[PDB]
RNA sequence: GGACCUGGCGGUGCUUCAUAUCCCUCUAGAGGAGCCUGUUCUGUAAUCGAUAAACCCCGAUCAACCUCACCACCUCUUGCUCAGCCUAUAUACCGCCAUCUUAACCCUGAUGAAGGCUACAAAGUACGUUAGGUCAAGGUGUAGCCCAUGAGGUGGCAAGAAAUGGGCUACAUUUUCUACCCCAGAAAAUUUAGC
């Protein structure tokens, strides 16, 4: 409950109301429809122009469902426990029912080919949410290093570019897909193979290096952790990752129990630290979205996910904008700004005459369901939940 | 609600369609010698005269050509009731192109004819003594699909910053049909713009025979006139559903025709606009009868181009000559 | 350490053809004008926001002084009736749609790992899942505010600019009107299909 009516207050640093109005206020968070750049949608379209018929649009929404509802690989003994129920009530193929059956993905070149046209678009608006998110609240970062594990299109680099090109010198793009990797470097030569690059200092690797010494300015997982086969491999994964992170770690998924769940997992795994000696010291706190590192009020039953809307990449078949849903949780190292932490809204807020509906993730842990009328909390905090949206913050105090 | 074609629609003509011989033909039809009448006691001079037999240098003349149109409109409106009752029971809409607003709002009963009358006359000498004041004129320029009409007329006048002038006026004052207009302003900027319509895509090129640049900021003196001379007028309801010229929608309120009208005299006239709401509808409905109620055959060219369904039921009131002595 | 066996490269290229899906090539139409929508930027204290709830009834329509929604001020309230509110929730269930997941025998090798074909024939034969949508032709619950998320009043609010995405109208000489239903007279770049 970090809204108490007639207690709660609008927080007012740097003069906010007297000098600027309502729907400029600093929780908005809130990113236009996104745009991919010119050059990243002109290649796209030039790398499919080779085979773009009505095969390609549903081979897209076929991969486009499957990866959506894509399940995380069951462990072990959730399968044991299961048996065990089953055998106490031919068990075998009950658990093949009732039981989600997870296959990796080989990103073969036709495969990579349906990704890209699948997911760039999505991938690049998801992650620049996640970056303005980081750009809005420390405006004075200029990251210098960058490391994304998973690069299947460049979409982080080219998210990471559009926002911090001015400071950027090293894009590092992880990999184990040779087809994945080629395709990347295609889309960063403009869509052909002989060419010079768009974005400068781009470094592409089949294999993820595990060493604490190197350490980037931003490291970044966006929809790949759930590619892994197992808890273990995603554990060994977010450890390294954190281990190399020198501000940010930065890691995103689908919006879905599962990319939450994966996201919580990892979240957990960086705030309790292990390790007995790190020659990185720093605490981990959380950047976004929580205003806590208390567990997650809403792992339960729910998820956790915001959406930001874009155009898609003209095509045969993308004719209106579309939203994206995801997942994130941005990991910063040292120890939070200050006391002065805001609730997050997680859901859409909803007007109505004269309230406002809005949940909010509170900084003790807890969420609140609060309706704001003027009458009751203030026309100044009415008024800045009224111009707030969903993924935005509330300045409230006391 | 009744079906559209047992409907009619009465379209009145504007300044550009005087003639040599207007009322031969209406004269004799019941009740238009007093209109005339009224005309010369409201007017100070024989319209009558003037319209049947003229130099035609001056019925050209603005302070003549306008009362003479709204006088000769409001008799064919007359005949037609004569001829064909019927049509004028049932009618939806009114439309005038500039002076046949004012012909329009008395066929609806929102005017009277002796105040509709001096108001035109006052707007008139009022447009007379802007025209007189600069230099000006109206082109008529049909352009092709490559013509660009804002960019033309921007070129017109940085020709005349070069040449020198205060504020140079070259702006779209007549929207008529597809790719048709009417430019209105200095006359440096139309004879550049007749000089280069290679370079503007222009496929035809006309100099209106007009005293100055009508509807646009170079009328501004006139406003304030003709606004007095309708302080005193007490607007009514329209019975019919009257289209304005601003911005081509029917009179809602006799409380905004007042500045309406007004405004008219400064703004383009919205012709096009106005034919799209009267007319438009879907492929295979019927269209409304169309009558022109007033000299020439100007509307009904222009309505042709618009929509060409809608033309096939058109008709003019003959304001020239008549087929049975009344 | 020696011998042998299965592998693993869902690997890599090169040769020829069957090479159907998929490709191109090819064929016929689709850019202008006027209105209406989608996104951005700028701007306002505020919504160019909606009519089982206005007006217009030739069609359709804009903002209407309808009313609701928003902004700035105020007023009530134990009141309508143990009052009042599409306020929320299908992220409560159920309905409906959609996403994804779902063998045996007989021989050979010394009865080693292991292997089993020849036709003029030589061991081979037999439901769950989803922070999913839908509260408009459908339901059962659960919660909210109840000196205000209820009821009123006084003013405002009625935006501006582009580049592009889409939709509706008219667009003619192989045309248009009349008579006839075919020998008459007057007027004047991608994209969509292909079969
Ligand atoms: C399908 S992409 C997800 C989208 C991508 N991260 C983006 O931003 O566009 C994830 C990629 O991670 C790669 N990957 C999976 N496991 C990996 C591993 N253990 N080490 C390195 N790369 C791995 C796969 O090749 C896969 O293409
Ligand atoms: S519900 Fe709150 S604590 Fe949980 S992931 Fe979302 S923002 Fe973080
Ligand atoms: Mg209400
Ligand atoms: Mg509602
Ligand atoms: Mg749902
Ligand atoms: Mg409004």
């Amino acid at each position: 409950a970090a809204l108490v009516p007639g207690v709660t207050q609008v927080d007012n640093k740097s003069g906010f109301l007297q000098k600027r109005p309502h729907r400029q206020h600093p929780g908005i968070l809130k990113l236009p429809h996104v745009r991919l750049p010119q050059a990243l949608a002109n290649g796209a379209q030039l790398l499919l122009l080779g085979s773009a018929g009505p095969t390609m649009e549903n081979q897209v929404q076929t991969l486009t469902s499957y990866l959506w509802s894509r399940h995380l690989p069951v462990e072990p003994e959730e399968l044991q426990r299961r048996a065990r129920h089953l055998e106490k009530k031919a068990v075998l193929h009950a658990l093949r029912k009732t039981t989600y059956h997870w296959q990796e993905l080989s990103y073969t070149e036709g495969l990579s080919l349906v990704y890209m046209a699948a997911r760039l678009d999505g991938g690049f608006a998801a992650v620049s949410r996640a970056f303005h998110e980081i750009r809005a609240r420390n405006p004075a970062f200029q990251p210098q290093t960058l490391m994304d594990f998973g690069s299947g299109t460049g979409s982080v680099t080219w998210a990471a570019h559009s926002i911090w090109g001015q400071s950027l010198r090293e894009y590092m793009c992880v990999d184990r897909s040779a087809a994945m990797l080629v395709l990347a470097e295609k889309l960063l030569k403009g869509g052909s193979e002989s060419g010079e690059p768009y974005i400068p200092g781009v470094f592409f690797r089949q294999f993820l290096p595990v060493s604490p010494k190197v350490q980037f300015d931003v490291v970044v997982s966006a929809f790949s952790l759930s590619e892994l086969p197992s808890k273990a491999d995603r554990t060994e994964v977010v450890q390294t990752l954190w281990r190399k992170t020198g501000h940010f770690l930065v890691l995103v998924e689908n919006g879905t129990k599962a990319g939450h769940s994966l996201l919580m997992d990892a979240r957990d795994l960086v705030l309790k630290g292990k390790e007995k000696s790190p020659l990185d010291p720093r605490p981990g706190f959380v950047f976004a979205p929580c205003p806590h590192e208390l567990p997650c009020p809403q792992l339960t039953n729910l998820a956790c996910s915001f959406s930001q809307a874009y155009h898609p990449i003209p095509f045969s078949w993308n004719k209106k904008p579309k939203e994206e849903k995801f997942s994130m949780v941005i990991l910063a190292r040292g120890s939070p700004e200050e006391a002065h932490r805001w609730p997050r809204i997680t859901q859409p807020v909803l007007k109505r005459p004269r309230h406002v509906h809005c949940h909010l993730c509170c900084p003790d842990g807890h969420m609140q369901h609060a309706v704001l009328t003027a009458r009751r909390h203030g026309r100044d905090l009415y008024r800045c939940a009224r111009v707030s949206s969903w993924g935005d913050l509330l300045p409230v105090l006391t | 609600r009744r079906m559209p074609g047992q409907c009619s629609v009465l379209l009145f003509p504007g300044q550009g369609s005087q003639v040599v011989g207007m009322g031969r033909g209406l004269l004799n039809y019941p009740r238009v010698r007093e209109l005339y009448a009224a005309a010369r006691r409201v007017l100070g001079y024989d319209l009558l005269e003037l319209s049947l037999h003229g130099p035609q240098e001056t019925l050209d003349r603005t302070v003549h050509c306008q009362p003479a149109i709204f006088v000769a409109s409001l008799a064919a409106v007359e005949k037609l009731h004569h001829l064909q009752p019927s049509v004028i029971e049932n009618c939806v809409a009114a439309a005038g192109f500039s002076v046949g607003e004012f012909a329009a709002l008395v066929f609806a009963g929102a005017m009277e004819f002796a105040e509709g009358l001096y108001a035109v006359k006052i707007r008139a000498e009022a447009m007379q003594e802007a025209s007189e004041a600069v230099p000006s004129g109206m082109l008529s320029v049909l352009g092709q699909p490559q013509s660009k009409f804002n960019f033309a007329c921007l070129e017109a006048r940085e020709h005349c910053k070069s040449l020198g002038i205060e504020n140079p006026v070259c702006e779209v004052s007549n929207y008529l049909f597809p790719d048709c207009r009417v430019i209105s302003g200095h006359q440096e900027a139309l004879r550049f713009l007749q000089k280069n319509s290679s370079k503007f895509h222009f496929r035809r090129t006309r100099m209106l025979p007009v005293s100055g640049a009508f509807h646009t900021r170079l009328m501004e003196p006139a406003v304030e006139p003709l606004t007095q001379a309708l302080k005193a007028v007490d607007i009514k309801k329209p019975l019919v559903s009257v289209y304005s010229n601003v911005h081509a929608h029917r009179y809602r309120h006799p409380g905004h025709i007042h500045k309406l009208l007004a405004q008219q005299l400064v703004s383009p006239v919205k012709w096009e606009q106005t034919m799209h709401a009267i007319y438009e509808r879907k492929k295979g409905r019927g269209f409304p009868q169309t009558f022109e109620v007033g000299p020439g055959r100007q509307l009904g060219a222009i309505l042709k181009s618009c929509n060409m369904q809608a033309w096939k039921s058109y008709s003019a009131v003959d304001v020239l000559q008549t087929l049975e002595h009344v």
